[PDB]
């Protein structure tokens, strides 16, 4: 018996017909291998010309076992198969998760491969391994089982997940377990050693009683976040707006300051530039040094005060989507703001790695995006839409060179205005 | 033509039904031509007389072939095509010559009756019914239905292709050596075997195709190198574009032009230096295919250069996977770049151009980086890898421009080619205010209805100035006030504006613009020794700024 769950597309919607991006011979050879095996294993099947649908496929590395892995871009299919499964009242995203000392992320995507996919729905999961220089028509396939990356996979497996995790949760009542797509987020306030030990009990539990398989990302090699994918949200900073501390102020310094403070006024109501502007009265050389008045600091220092405590009257609305803007700050540094309505930041932040050996803007941006998305998932339960400060073509050419996640957010390309100044640091 | 290949299942779109288009009777001879054609087809299995039951109908017609003893049946499935399900779209792209690899011998095989050789899904036949009218308004007329892929149906191209692929699958596996390209009803077979052994395999392939209902050419090939293929001419060791011919006209129409550019862009693949900026600039204004267009001085000066280049023939070479890919780019003139990709000195795989500004204002570095991107994408498509770049820019130049640039860019490994004109930054703005430099507070304003304006400045040294402007905009006066300050200052100047717009343009350090005013500002910036540009919130009591705001 093949107990497949009936699935359908959103009303009045047709399957996705997205074009395959041209791929390097290297990535093509990898895909051919991976698919030849999945086929032999019954996970996918070759299809004929009567199937007109298509979803983009990519080849990435989960950071180097020198293994390759297929990454299907089901962003389009997800939007037509599901913002309606039972997408709003099962187990939504838990709130204590972002307060835990440790949250470990484990990939349970391999479970799905056991469950057969609904017959009438398969057609919609078709993809194409491209050919070089159009020499031959691409190799076409469709799925016979729940695919990793499709948003219906976790939903259909849900019942089975909650069933396997039951015993484990029944004995560890102080461990929050939140699932998002192909991943499980396990958080606790234990000590690193206990926390890690406890994750290991979970792995082995899935393995033996799931006969499900979570990969063993053994612990750290380089100094920071390596075992499963070990986060520590209770230690997540906020990058507040900072106003320079001054020795000697020049007309030009105060002008810049007044501009930044003025801009800030659209967020912090208490900010005032009255006693600060008075020092500019007259048309002076930008160099001219000027002593801060007595009422100045009584205003300036008062501003630094307001600009410390993130604003309020900002609540997360689940019907609206999150938007993340990132700005290149130079020196391997990057700032970002997650929001839903302009000038209502739910969060602000920074990301930086400049002088290991190997890094470039695209790689940096690529990691920043995955970092923001993960924090985003942990804090709100969804991935945001990114406004990337890079050129469409460039991003499309290289993002898969450093992508490691199993999910892919929405993104658009923008041209940052000189407000990087109003967000930069030190 | 009797293929035993399993059929591909077909369906009409959801809810729709077969087509019921009435046949409007015709000529005495035309009906007779059909009956004779269809009787011969019936004998061959291609079609079958259907019962009085119910097949729908599609209009039939018959034409004089471009030879007069034989006529041609012709079905207009337009209606069936509309009710038929979508299929996986057949290869819209085409293999590019510079991507093919060197082959000792290449044979071209034409499949005959391609479509009529592949069976049609049994259940779908009924919708292909048609009827040849009667003696003349008397007898009912004969009803026929297709049993094979009809010459004008929607699913024929894709189903044929897929069937061909399946038929070739076993052969290509018993000959990992032979390479076969499928394109429509043609098959290009190549190999690095001895002419006698090659001719051997070809005959094999042929017999294989034949045992699957596919007939190939008799002299084993009506293949005579060089092959004229899709606007290309392929020789055993080189390739070129087919004879390019530019028409000389007195009155050019929108249509005349578009056709010119199109041909020019096609020459661009292998003829270095082709340009089409001006001829194109002069094009899409509006879309009259027939609205005569007056040839611009530049457009004719450009067309002239193109003619000269096309005078001497050029050729491209084939790909050698062993050797690697190299791309070289050289600046031309005014947002125009040309490039060539090669493996060996003096042997081009292909060439190309990049003339896209991506904005009102830009600079060489940013355009150079984009050209690199277009080439990279093309290289991946044609060869499956990225080439090593040789660019007219030194590491310092590019290094500087991006550490400062607010956007994220990237370039595969590259090498500096010292062969002017070299790409460079013509001016850099100070990152801090100058000390013994007069500070200019500038402002511009315009009437949104009268479109009259003002531009001026007030400096710390006590100088003031205002200049009247006509038919202008708020944003335009803002740039003009800056231009004004630059004109009245020394080799070093501090400028303060309240215009984010003018800030954004200049802070982007452009060396060329579609704006006349911006190019003048740029000329001034180059003259200057040190320029520091600053911004302040308008109408906020900033001394300097308030005084000048009231002035203008
Ligand atoms: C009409 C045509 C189109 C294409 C896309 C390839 C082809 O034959 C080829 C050719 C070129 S065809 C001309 C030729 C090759 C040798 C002698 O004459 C090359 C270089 N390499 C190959 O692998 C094959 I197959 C023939
Ligand atoms: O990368 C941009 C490019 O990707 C496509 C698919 O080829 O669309 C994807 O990315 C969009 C922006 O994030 C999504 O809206 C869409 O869901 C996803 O398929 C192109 O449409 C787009 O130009
Ligand atoms: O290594 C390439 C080197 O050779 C030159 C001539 O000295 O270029 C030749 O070959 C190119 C393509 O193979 C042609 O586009 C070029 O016109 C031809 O002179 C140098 O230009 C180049 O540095
Ligand atoms: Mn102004």
């Amino acid at each position: 018996p093949i107990e497949t769950v009936p699935v359908k597309l959103k009303p009045g919607m047709d399957g996705p017909k997205v074009k395959q991006w041209p791929l390097t011979e290297e990535k093509i050879k990898a895909l051919v291998e991976i698919c030849t095996e999945m086929e032999k294993e019954g996970k996918i099947s070759k299809i004929g010309p009567e199937n007109p649908y298509n979803t983009p496929v990519f080849a990435i590395k989960k950071k180097d076992s020198t293994k390759w892995r297929k990454l299907v871009d089901f962003r389009e299919l997800n939007k037509r198969t599901q913002d309606f499964w039972e997408v709003q009242l099962g187990i939504p995203h838990p709130a204590g998760l972002k307060k835990k000392k440790s949250v470990t992320v484990l990939d349970v995507g391999d479970a799905y491969f056991s469950v057969p996919l609904d017959e009438d729905f398969r057609k919609y999961t078709a993809f194409t391994i491209p050919s070089i220089n159009n020499e031959t028509p691409g190799i076409r396939y469709q799925y016979n089982v729940l695919p990793q990356g499709w948003k219906g996979s976790p939903a259909i497996f849900q019942s089975s997940m909650t069933k396997i995790l039951e015993p484990f949760k029944k004995q560890n009542p102080d461990i929050v377990i939140y699932q998002y797509m192909d991943d499980l987020y396990v958080g606790s306030d234990l000590e690193i050693g206990q926390h890690r030990t406890k994750i290991e009990e979970l792995r082995q539990h899935l393995l033996r009683w799931g006969l499900t398989t979570p990969d063993k990302k053994h612990q750290k090699e380089p100094p920071f976040l390596w075992m499963g994918y070990e986060l520590h949200p209770d230690k997540w900073t906020v990058q507040p707006i900072v106003l320079p501390e001054k020795d000697s102020w020049t007309v030009n310094d105060i002008q810049k300051l007044v501009g930044k403070l003025n801009w800030a006024s659209q967020i912090y109501p208490g900010i005032k530039v009255r006693q600060l502007s008075k020092l500019l009265r007259g048309t002076k050389a930008l160099t001219e040094v000027i002593p801060l008045t007595e009422e100045a600091e009584l205003e300036l220092a008062e501003n630094r005060e307001i600009l410390k405590e993130p604003v309020h009257g900002v609540y997360y609305d689940p019907s609206k989507d999150l938007i993340a803007e990132i700005q290149k700050q130079g020196q391997g540094q990057w700032t970002y703001q997650i929001y839903q309505e302009p000038f209502k930041n739910l969060k602000t932040g920074k990301y930086a790695r400049m002088r290991g050996a190997h890094t470039n803007d695209v790689k940096q941006l690529t990691e920043a995006v995955q970092k923001i998305t993960t924090e985003s998932i942990v804090i709100w339960g969804k991935t945001p839409k990114f406004k990337l400060p890079i050129q469409k073509e460039t991003w499309e050419t290289w993002w898969t060179e450093y992508w490691q996640a199993t999910w892919i957010p929405e993104w658009e390309f923008v041209n940052t205005p000189p407000l990087v100044k109003l967000w930069y640091q030190l | 033509p009797i293929s035993p290949i399993e059929t591909v299942p077909v369906k009409l779109k959801p809810g729709m039904d077969g087509p019921k288009v009435k046949q409007w009777p015709l000529t005495e001879e035309k009906i007779k031509a059909l009956v004779e054609i269809c009787t011969e087809m019936e004998k061959e299995g291609k079609i079958s007389k259907i019962g009085p039951e119910n097949p729908y109908n599609t209009p039939v017609f018959a034409i004089k072939k471009k030879d007069s003893t034989k006529w041609r049946k012709l079905v207009d499935f337009r209606e069936l095509n509309k009710r038929t399900q979508d299929f996986w779209e057949v290869q819209l792209g085409i293999p590019h010559p510079a991507g093919l690899k060197k082959k000792k011998s290449v044979t071209v095989l034409d499949v005959g009756d391609a479509y009529f050789s592949v069976p049609l899904d049994e259940d779908f036949r009924k919708y292909t019914a048609f009827t040849i009218p009667s003696i003349n308004n008397e007898t009912p007329g004969i009803r026929y239905q297709y049993n094979v892929l009809p010459q004008g149906w929607k699913g024929s191209p894709a189903i044929f292709q897929s069937s061909m692929t399946k038929i070739l699958e076993p052969f290509k596996k018993q000959n990992p050596d032979i390479v076969i390209y499928q394109y429509m009803d043609d098959l290009y077979v190549g190999s690095d075997l001895e002419i006698g052994q090659h001719r051997t395999k070809i005959e094999e392939l042929r017999q294989h195709l034949l045992r699957w209902g596919l007939t190939t050419p008799d002299k084993k090939h009506q293949k005579e190198p060089p092959f004229l293929w899709m606007g290309y001419e392929l020789h055993p060791d080189k390739w070129t574009v087919q004879p390019i011919v530019l028409p000389e006209k007195d009155s050019w129409t929108v249509n005349d032009i578009q056709k010119l550019v199109g041909k020019l862009n096609w020459a661009s693949q292998i003829y270095p230096g082709i340009k089409v900026r001006q001829l194109s600039k002069l094009l899409r204004g509006t879309k009259a295919l027939t609205e005569v267009i007056p040839l611009t001085e530049e457009a004719e000066l450009e067309l002239a250069e193109n003619r000269e280049i096309l005078k001497e023939p050029v050729h491209g070479v084939y790909y050698d996977p062993s050797k690697d890919l190299i791309a070289e780019i050289q600046k031309q003139g005014q947002g125009q770049w040309t490039y060539q990709i090669y493996q060996e000195p003096f042997k081009n795989l292909k060439t190309g151009k990049y003339a896209r500004m991506r904005g009102a204002h830009t600079n060489d570095v940013k355009q150079l980086t984009e050209a690199v991107q277009k080439i990279t994408t093309e290289s991946i498509v044609i060869w499956g890898k990225t080439p090593k770049f040789k660019l007219p820019i030194q590491k310092e130049t590019w290094e500087t421009w991006w550490t400062e640039y607010w956007q994220a860019t990237w370039i595969p490994e590259w090498e500096f080619v010292n062969t002017p004109p070299l790409v460079k930054l013509w001016y850099q703005l100070e990152k801090e205010p100058i000390v013994g430099a007069e500070t200019f507070y500038v402002d511009g304003a315009a009437n949104r209805e009268t479109k009259l304006g003002k531009a001026g400045y007030v400096t710390n040294k006590g100088r003031q100035k205002v200049v009247p402007l006509t038919n202008t905009t708020n944003q335009k006066t803002e740039l003009q006030a800056i231009y004004l300050a630059l004109q009245d200052s020394g080799l070093e100047v501090n400028i303060v504006t309240d215009s984010q717009y003018a800030l954004g343009i200049i802070q982007a350090q452009p060396d060329k613009s579609e704006s006349e005013l911006v190019n003048q500002i740029i000329e001034q910036l180059i003259k200057k020794e040190k320029v520091y540009l600053a911004w302040v919130p308008a109408h906020k009591g900033i001394g300097g700024n308030e005084q000048v705001d009231k002035l203008v």
